[PDB]
RNA sequence: UCCAUUGCGACAACGAGCGAGACCCCGGCCGCGGGCGCCGCGGGACGGCCCGCGCGAGCGGGAGGACGGCGGGGCGAUAGCAGGUCUGUGAUGCCCUCAGACGCCCUGGGCCGCACGCGCGCUACACUGGCGGGGCCAGCCGGCGCCCGCGAGGACGCGCGGAGCCCCCGCCGUGGCCGGGACCGCGGGCUGGAACGCCCCCGCGCACCAGGAAUGUCUUGUAGGCGCCCGCCCCCACCGCG
């Protein structure tokens, strides 16, 4: 705070993970524009990285920008727990990771394939587009 | 006494005093927790622990001879759960943090037990009141 | 007097006299206390609301929409803010401004259905003072409400602006516009 | 939590017994489910509500509402005496009004000269009448046709 | 001797409970004292549909059962094992008014 | 639709906003937002600076709204 | 200062016994039809139970040498699980049978089951009541009284109350069901005694000279 | 649910009634639907209005 | 004239009765008594006073008073409907089923399935606001300590006990945005013989900018807004009684 004037290095629009970010928003709500990052996971990531959180994202010097990347590929080392992650107990390697953009779409596609060849109830339903949980159809939910 | 001064200034002044004087310290799990299932995001200040500590000690002083359990305190820090397309309902706060606070206080003899719960000890009354009078001016 | 009930402990209520005679007796100004709050059960008789202090009458009209029903402390605060703003701009006592507005706002003629004949057959008529003050208050509040919705500016500034413009007789306001509308659709039917 | 009619309140056993006997006057206020008990004695002008002064009651905006009778009658009498109120029952505002009613009624009882008591009554009631006479209206019951005392369930003809 | 005895009486109608009270107070003035405690009224509430089938306007019954309770524990040491009997048989034998004695 | 910045791009602060405000008798966060087309937060910060300097003073304060008076005339 | 989990025993030890009374009402009504059964009452004396009966002719229920009564006592005890000989009974006799609705309606049921026409039975009942000193009696007989298309024809004599709280004091009502070849014949009775007991009917003023 | 101690004391017998389950029922008419368990009653709502006056429940207010 | 076939005053009618009122429960003011716990018995208000009218019954205004002119509920006339209920019952007439049973008991499935039309409700469309921290008061009535766990929950051990809105300080700054929270993908627990049921955590982040022809409810502690208890219940309330 007490940042009135644009710093000499202010960067009007940030690009990261193929997504673009604006420099008028506060930092922890701009990262929410990434797919895989929310409010809770962001406050935790930055804090570990010794970054201010009530700062406009345009004053984010690249030195603080890189250390942030280093913490989103190896987060478990950096002290973050495992109940705070997107993917706990993967179906194959049994480990735990956090999956960002691009990874999510590929990952979501392969499960359905797993569901399809295995011949479950959910897989057959997904392919005619019905409710998967037990939430009732018939009433409401009509054009 | 303490009730002859508004609660707002006492709490924060005493929290600063406590943090300076090494009486209590924020453990490690504070870096990523809410204060209740009713909440939704984490606190914005970095010194919320000592605020809670001061509010608690003030609560214990007010009661006096009476005894307060941890959950009973947690019903004074409740809120409302929203975002469920269903009528809102009141929920109780957390208890781990409250427990840590009272344990830390009790290790210093500011707080004493009993048949049930705990209650303030004469030393606690001494320090609370002296600080209050000091800030009275 | 011995205890001058300075409103909000700032501006007095000793030199505030309405100019218009018609509606003077339907505006209470000597009794206001220091707070626009009084749990009195007005509106029990047919003309007892004629004594309610005008500021309280105004606040009770700012918590109308169902989202905001039962919230009077907020309204008291809002009114205080507006009064500070007025004294700042104009330089004079806001209460006078408010009575002047409630006077200049309020129709003096209206149209009703009595001529039958299977059509509107409306007849122009006259309007009683109590209705005039009620309508003036209602229009003030409503105009402020419509401006502050989905706008960045707050409710209090809209309130003050409406009050000042209506007191100046300017037709930029919502209240004056509604007054003129009713007067014309009436005189057309006289 | 508190109930208003409890014996532990009306007698005000909160005060210690040797001090409980210095209080000569007794008084009552009320509004809705709220009830206030005042124990007035002789002193030098001090007032307390639930062990809290009058300047630091909590709604903030109504502090004038509770200080009203002082600035009406004048501070001489109150400066003469000292009071200790306690209230218990529904609502912040209800509590405010009950408290002011108790203030006024108690200071009325302190004077023994009936003539002055009547004069003060006239002086005070004129400004407001609920400062002496309790407000009677109270919450009313609901019925089974709907979810309110007078409102009904919406009816669909076709 | 002294057995800290207590008297509890329960009833659903308020007219005998007050009559039993008076008899007991009359008959226990000597064997010590016997002043009463009037308890909060336990009221049982049952709401029922007035219809066996569920037709027409939804109309409800509102029953209740008020139970009144008084408690003379004033005997205390002032009554012996046999002395409690004396009065308890000298008081009227109203058909319905439950009574239990405990030290 | 409309967008406004949250951070002043250098000389902009003083070449107008400071000048403009100093020639106003009364002011609030929202007015200045709508006047020179900047977000409200920057208004908060600037007015803090100014009350520190001394040109403006508080007449009414509250979390929802505070209003100032120009003490420079 | 007090615990609410303990007095629930006193409160629940009254409710159970009130229910126990109703089962007895039903059982007696299904049993002592011929003894002019009317009502019952109970007294939960700790040592033993006492029950007080109201019957037109107790000697029938008394039984030669008190045999039927004793046969009954041992029976109830097993059901309510009390030690017999602590389950004693007493019987009381009704003297104003015409003021009792139950006796009247039961007598009417008897007379109907003997094929007598309704027109005689009802008015005999009503004469019996008036002789007893009553201000009104109303009788009703609904059902398939004729070939088909059931209808209700009601007989009355005097004046009757129908609304107000006073109807719970001076108005005595009862009903029965009569099973016959055609079907079921509903019957009900109601009697009005304004000068009952010692209570005074309201809106009734007496003046002096 | 043993409403009373009387009503019990703890080939086909292997599977006559092995599906043990609550069987709470009215103590008058034996139906398993709409049974007021409140206050330890166990009376159906229909089987209730009739006997309510005998029990002592009355309709006032 | 009256809310009232409520009354006055007349009349080939005279004299009675039911219904209406009276009555019962609740609340508001005062007194006596008793008192583990505020609960038992009574008084008080009656178109009574003054002024206007009116033959009269009764109408309008002002007082003094806790309350002023049917304060909220219960009961509910004669006559009747081819209204609903044989699936509430050891209430039932006449029919149908009755040893490969429509009896009774076991195992699974279903009553919930979804291109579609509509009835009562719930959540929102934002600044008279959302998020974070703190302070504080209810009533039908009411159970708590200690230790683990982010939490939901759990192990032990004893009898003891109450909230949302609101108020104060800050952040956001008109952007389908930090408004809104449907749908979906990993994971941790509870009930139970048994999850398809219900709770919690990280991520994804649907419609929606105040709603056409049409239509419902409401006069003082009322509408509306805010939450809290019981019922049915192994678990579960957007329902219902309060």
């Amino acid at each position: 705070m007490t940042t009135i004037v644009q710093p000499n290095d202010y960067r009007d629009l940030l690009r990261m993970f193929n997504t673009n970010i604006q420099g008028k928003v506060v930092l922890e709500c701009a990262l929410v524009g990434i797919k895989g990052i929310g409010r809770r996971f962001a406050n935790v990531a930055l804090k570990k990285a010794n970054i201010d959180v009530h700062k406009r994202a345009g004053e984010l010097t690249a030195a603080e920008e890189d250390a942030l990347m280093k913490v989103l590929e190896d987060p478990l080392s950096h002290g973050i727990p495992a109940w705070m992650l997107n993917r706990n107990n993967d179906f194959e390697s049994g480990k735990d990771m956090h999956i960002l953009v691009n990874t999510i779409a590929s990952t979501h596609r392969a499960d359905l394939e797993r569901l399809r060849k295995t011949r479950c109830e959910r897989g057959v339903r997904h392919h005619h587009n019905l409710k998967v949980r037990g939430q009732h159809t018939k009433s409401t939910g009509r054009r | 006494s303490v009730t002859r001064v508004p609660a707002d200034v006492f709490i924060n002044s005493f929290a600063a005093h406590l943090k300076n004087r090494g009486i209590i310290k924020c453990p490690a799990f504070t870096d990523y927790v809410k204060t209740g299932v009713s909440r939704q995001y984490a606190p914005r200040d970095a010194d919320w622990f000592y605020i809670k500590a001061a509010s608690v000690i003030r609560h214990f002083y007010i009661s006096g001879s009476h005894s307060i359990g941890v959950a009973g305190l947690a019903r004074k820090y409740s809120s409302l759960q929203k975002g469920k397309t269903t009528p809102h309902h009141t929920k109780r706060a957390s208890c781990k943090v409250i427990r840590s606070i009272v344990s830390q206080f009790l290790g210093q003899k500011l707080l004493i037990a009993g048949e049930r719960g705990r209650h303030i000890s004469p030393n606690g009354r001494k320090m609370v009141e002296d600080f209050a009078e000091g800030l009275q001016k | 007097m011995s205890l001058e009930v300075a409103l909000f402990n700032k501006w007095p209520l000793t030199d505030v006299k309405c100019q218009d005679e018609s509606l003077e007796a339907y505006i209470s100004i000597d009794n206001h206390s220091f707070v626009p709050h009084s749990a009195g059960r007005w509106s029990a008789k047919r003309f007892r609301k004629a004594k309610c202090p005008v500021v309280e009458r105004l606040t009770n009209s700012l918590m109308m929409h169902g989202r905001n029903s039962g919230k009077k402390l907020m309204a008291m605060k809002t009114v205080g803010e507006a009064f500070e703003l007025i004294n700042l701009y104009t330089g004079k006592n806001p209460v006078q401004v408010l009575v002047d507005a409630v006077a200049n706002s309020g129709p003096r003629e209206d149209s009703c259905r009595i001529g039958k004949g299977g059509q509107v057959r409306r007849q122009s008529v006259d309007v009683s003072p109590l209705r005039r003050v009620n309508i003036g208050i209602y229009n003030i509040a409503t105009g402020a409400r419509k401006a502050a919705f989905r706008k960045v500016r707050p409710f209090a500034e809209c309130l003050a602006e409406e009050i000042m413009n209506a007191a100046a007789g300017a037709d930029k306001s919502y209240a004056i516009s509604q007054r003129n509308s009713v007067e014309r659709i009436a005189v057309s039917n006289r | 939590m508190a109930k208003g009619n409890r014996r532990d309140l009306l007698e005000r056993n909160d005060i210690e017994v040797r001090e409980r006997d210095k209080y000569t006057v007794h008084t009552l206020g009320k509004k809705k489910n709220s009830v206030a008990v005042a124990f007035v004695k002789a002193g030098k002008g001090d007032i307390l509500v639930n062990n809290v002064p009058l300047a630091l009651v909590r709604p903030e905006i109504l502090r004038t509402k509770v200080s009203e009778p002082i600035m009406i009658l004048g501070e001489s009498l109150f400066k003469g005496l000292d009071m200790n109120i306690k209230v218990a029952g529904g609502g912040h505002v209800s509590q405010i009004y009950a408290v002011r009613q108790a203030i006024s009624r108690g200071v009325l009882a302190s004077v023994k000269d009936e003539a002055a008591r009547s004069e003060l009554r006239a002086k005070l009631v004129s400004y407001d009448r609920q400062l002496v006479v309790s407000d009677p209206r109270r919450c009313e019951a609901k019925k089974f046709g709907g979810r309110g005392a007078r409102a009904r369930r919406q009816k669909s003809y076709r | 001797m002294h057995q800290k005895y207590t008297i509890i009486v329960v009833g659903k109608d308020l007219k005998l409970v007050e009559r039993y009270v008076k008899s007991i107070v009359k008959e226990g003035r000597a064997f010590g004292i016997s002043g009463p405690c009037r308890a909060p009224v336990r009221r049982l509430t049952i709401t029922t549909r007035k219809s066996p089938c569920g037709e027409g306007t939804n109309t409800w019954h509102r029953f209740e059962l008020r139970m009144y309770k008084r408690t003379f524990w004033v005997t205390c040491g002032g009554n012996d094992i046999s002395t409690i009997l004396s009065k308890t048989v000298v008081i009227p034998g109203i058909q319905v008014t439950v009574e239990v004695e405990e030290p | 639709k409309v967008d406004y910045p949250t951070l002043f791009a250098d000389e902009a602060a003083m070449n107008e906003a400071l000048k403009f405000i100093k020639n106003s008798k009364c002011i609030t966060h929202t007015q200045i937002c709508e006047r020179l087309r900047v977000s409200v937060a920057l208004a908060k910060r600037v007015m803090r600076q100014l009350v520190k300097s001394g040109d403006f003073a508080i007449v009414s304060k509250s979390s929802r709204m505070t209003i100032f008076k120009n003490m420079t005339k | 200062i007090v615990r609410r989990d303990e007095e629930n025993v006193y409160y629940s030890k009254y409710l159970n016994d009130c229910i126990m009374e109703a089962e007895l009402h039903e059982f007696f009504s299904r049993e002592l039809v011929d003894a002019g059964y009317a009502s019952c009452s109970l007294c939960r004396t700790i040592d033993s139970i006492c029950v007080i009966i109201q019957c037109a002719e107790p000697e029938v229920v008394m039984g030669d040498n008190h045999y039927r009564l004793h046969k009954i006592e041992y029976l109830l005890a097993g059901r309510f699980m009390c030690d017999p000989k602590n389950f004693n009974i007493w019987v009381d006799k009704i003297i104003k049978r015409g003021l009792s609705a139950e006796i009247m309606v039961d007598n009417l049921r008897a007379k109907l089951e003997e094929a007598m026409p309704i027109r005689r039975a009802a008015y005999s009942i009503i004469r019996t009541a008036m002789r007893a000193g009553a201000a009104g009696c109303e009788v009703i007989v609904a059902g398939k009284l004729r070939a088909q298309r059931a209808r209700a024809n009601k007989f009355k004599e005097g004046c009757l109350i129908s609304t107000g709280h006073p109807k719970r004091i001076f108005l005595a009502e009862a009903t029965r069901h009569i099973k016959m070849r055609q079907g079921v014949i509903g019957v009900k009775v109601r009697i009005y005694n304004p000068n009952i007991r010692g209570a005074v009917m309201p809106d009734k003023i007496e003046i002096g000279a | 649910e043993a409403d009373n101690i009387n009503l019990a004391s703890g080939m086909r017998e292997t599977e006559f009634c092995t599906h043990i389950a609550h069987k709470r029922e009215c103590r008058i008419c034996g139906n398993y639907n709409s049974v007021y368990r409140k206050y330890g009653l166990f009376i159906c709502r229909r089987c209730f209005k009739e006997n309510a006056g005998k029990i002592g429940f009355v309709k006032l207010h």
